[PDB]
RNA sequence: ACAUAAUCCCAAAAAA
RNA sequence: GAUGUUGGAUCAGGACACCCAAAUGGUGCAGCCGCUAUUAAAGGUUCGUUUGUUCAACGAUUAAAGUCCUACGUGAUCUGAGUUCAGACCGGAGCAAUCCAGGUCGGUUUCUAUCUAUUAUAAAUUUCUCCCAGUACGAAAGGACAAGAGAAAUGGGACCAACCUCACAAACGCGUCUCAGAGAUAAUUAAUGAUUUAAUCUUAACCUAAUUAACUCAUAAUAAAUCCAGCCCUAGAACAGGGCACA
């Protein structure tokens, strides 16, 4: 598959720091 | 006991001994479960005539307080449900008697009983 | 039985009305109850 | 009515009729009522039942814990469960217990927690057919699958699919009691129990 | 007094509350009489459910909104304003 | 856990043992059981034949007795504590290899000169 | 009498 | 600047114009079985042979082997049997290049999931056999409603003591065990005192006798946070859960 749209700074941002 | 299986026929008087080009087969099987056991009436086809016939053998008992035949033994019978041959061979087991009298015939034709 | 027309078949049916519904009842015969 | 047990194992039994009956056996180490809480709404009083191995008292460590063991006057316990009493006569205070309260011929539930499978697939779990393992079929064999219509894109809620099977709490019903050991405190119940051994389980009076 | 409500017509069996949850078929219908039978508290809040406007505020002012089936009121030690307006 | 199924294992033996005075057989002998068991009009049902396999475990401890009968094999399984079962008789005593007489399934002549060698 | 969750746009109402 | 067109497998959901199971009316309904119509979609609606079938014929059962929709559901799940294009023949048409909405054989089916969605609490469901009985009824043939009992089946939630696949003390069915009140309303239909309308009427009012599934519970599973380093586990992707007599 492929991605639809490119990511947002945010979502990035709150994936990458909070849950981990 | 299920379709397609093999059985023997130990009914001297019904079904002769002689063979023919097709081995005996299980067509159907009475019981809801397409398994058979002892006790349950199955419909067998022969070449030339398809008949009825109890099961008074297997070779994959259930409990561990039932014995184990070798070989898969019927026995032929009416839609009555009783014996149309006049001699039965090989042992047969006990329970054919807790079933029903009606059918104690094949019992008391019967040479031995385990 | 069931129609959307309701009238007498003979002199005896007698017609009552129930639960909304319009009924035809003959004790005469049992074959002229209808309904609606 | 109704105590916390602990499951032993499992054994054939055999009756004078000469009927074989498959039993386990719930064996039962400790038993104390704690704390008595009434109720009003609910028409129905909430008691303590508790099962302890004592050696558990140093390394769980809790300020609530230790406390309440200690405040109540309660030797260290393993187990601290809550038991529902909906008759007001039969509620007592604060007692030690045994393994007695049961009587024979009796039908009990059995409340405990079921093998953990851990995650498993869509098989085992719903116990869908899958697909052949023969004739042309590609790496679709234990694959579950089609899932929703083209009409509704989203699944609907509740849909069956793999994941984590076991682990939770589980009650089992119309389980006869065949058989009860006072001395040493085993209950004989005819059934199966959730759970391996020596895990904890819950007897319970039955609904008939 | 809310289960002291008193609805006209034949609205009182006719009124069907439907409830729907995410699997199939989920789809429940109570009537006005059961549901008076059982919860009537829920009947006159969701009369006051449509009639506020949608999103934040609706559940603002929803939770300054309580009900009662019989006559039981704590809150009538503090001293509250009274305002009678029948139909 | 262990030692109270220990118990269990101790508390079904001392049951049995003392009721019944049943010897202690192995796989690969030869022996008679009576069973009370089935509906005929005798009471008294004597099976003869050699256990093939024996493997012990609690109360529900079993064996599988097998025995060639008009031509066609027999094999009834029964449990050793079975209060069904009057009394056992062991007419001969063998040893073979193994627990497990399944090989005799085939029934080969070279396996029962094998069988004939040892003791 | 048609096939995913209801009401022919909310809730209700009445018969200048 | 593409919505991949049949069938099958898989996975379902819904409609009711109901095949079966349930509740009834009428019957040229004695009875048993049927016919016709009403109410009802909770569950179930089989296994094979011939041929690609959509079909159809046939075999054996079953309480029945319902119909339709979902892009004539479903190929970012599969199948290529059909058909949509490179060859080899028969037959027809054409002087020929070649065709035919005809029949025989062969013909590589590409993708690592970004978002939305999804990764279960439960209360069941269907059948056969036996008993009253071979009575009432009927010249004979024939021949229950109810109540009671014993077996399965499908399926829900399970378990490993025996048997079985088992080269450790594990996971499984092929093995074993369990499956439950109750309340209320369906649309039919059967009533009690009784008006308007001296009669009659189950209804207009009103106290009230009785009737499938759904729709609900007397209830059963749930929740004591606030240390958990480190060592282990039948627990487990991480996490969570459990157990280890800390300095
Ligand atoms: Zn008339």
């Amino acid at each position: 598959a492929a991605p639809k749209n490119r990511r947002s700074i945010e979502v990035n941002r709150c994936r990458r720091r909070n849950p981990q | 006991i299920q379709k397609m299986t093999r059985v023997r026929v130990v009914d001297n008087s019904a079904l002769g001994t002689t063979p023919y080009h097709r081995p005996p087969r299980c067509i159907h099987v009475y019981n809801k479960t397409g398994v058979g056991k002892v006790g349950d009436r199955i419909l067998l086809a022969i070449r030339g005539q398809k008949k009825k016939a109890l099961i008074v053998g297997h070779r994959m008992p259930g409990p561990r307080m039932t014995p184990r035949f070798d070989s898969n033994n019927v026995v032929l019978l009416e839609d009555n449900g009783n014996p149309v041959g006049t001699r039965i061979k090989t042992p047969i087991p006990s329970s054919l008697r807790q079933r029903e009298g009606e059918f104690s015939k094949v019992l008391a034709i019967a040479q031995n009983f385990v | 039985k069931t129609k959307g027309v309701l009238k007498k078949r003979c002199r005896d049916c007698y017609l009552v009305k129930r639960r909304g519904r319009w009924f035809i009842y003959c004790k005469t015969n049992p074959k002229h109850k209808q309904r609606q | 009515v109704g105590l916390i047990a602990l499951k032993l194992g499992m054994m054939p039994l055999w009756t004078k009729d000469g009927q074989k009956h498959v039993v386990t056996l719930l064996q039962v180490q400790d038993c104390h009522v704690l704390k008595y809480t009434p109720k009003e709404n609910h028409n129905g009083r909430m008691a303590a039942l508790t099962v302890g191995g004592k050696t558990v008292s140093h390394f769980h460590k809790s300020a609530s814990i230790l406390e309440f063991y200690q405040e109540l006057g309660l030797p260290p316990k393993q187990k601290v469960k809550i038991f529902n009493v909906t008759e007001n006569a039969v509620i007592k205070p604060g007692t030690p217990l045994y393994a007695a309260h049961f009587r024979p011929g009796q039908y009990v539930d059995v409340t405990a927690k079921t093998i953990g499978k851990g995650f498993q697939g869509v098989m085992r779990r719903w116990g869908f057919k899958g697909q052949p393992a023969t004739h042309g079929q590609t790496k679709t064999h234990r694959r579950p699958g089609a899932i929703s219509t083209g009409d509704v894109a989203r699944v609907w809620p509740g849909t069956k699919m793999p994941g984590q099977l076991g682990n939770i709490d589980r009650t089992a019903f119309g389980l006869k009691v065949w058989r009860i050991n006072t001395k040493h405190n085993i209950i004989y119940v005819n059934g199966s129990v959730p759970g391996h051994k020596n895990c904890l389980v819950k007897i319970k009076d039955s609904k008939l | 007094n809310t289960r002291h409500i008193a609805f006209s017509g034949n609205k009182w069996e006719q009124k069907v509350y439907s409830s729907h949850t995410g699997y199939p078929g989920g789809f429940r219908q109570v009537t006005a009489a059961q549901l008076h039978q059982k919860d009537p508290v829920a009947i006159v809040k969701l009369a006051i459910y449509g009639m506020l406007p949608k999103n934040l505020h609706r559940r603002t002012m929803m939770q300054r909104l309580h009900l009662f089936p019989d006559e039981d009121i704590p809150e009538d030690i503090l001293k509250n304003l009274v305002e009678e307006l029948p139909q | 856990t262990n030692p109270l199924k220990f118990q269990i294992e101790r508390k079904d033996m001392l049951e049995r043992r003392k009721i019944l005075h049943i010897p202690e057989f192995y796989v690969g002998s030869i022996l008679r059981v009576t069973t009370a068991d089935p509906y005929a009009s005798a009471k008294t049902s004597q099976f003869l034949g050699i256990c093939i396999q024996r493997s012990g475990s609690g109360l529900g401890a079993t064996f599988i007795l097998r025995n060639t009968i008009e031509g066609q094999g027999v094999e009834i399984c029964f449990e050793l504590y079975n209060p069904r079962i009057q009394e056992i008789q062991v007419v001969k005593l063998e040893k073979r290899l193994d627990n497990s007489l399944l090989y005799l399934r085939d029934a080969l002549p070279e396996y029962s000169t094998f069988d004939v060698n040892m003791k």
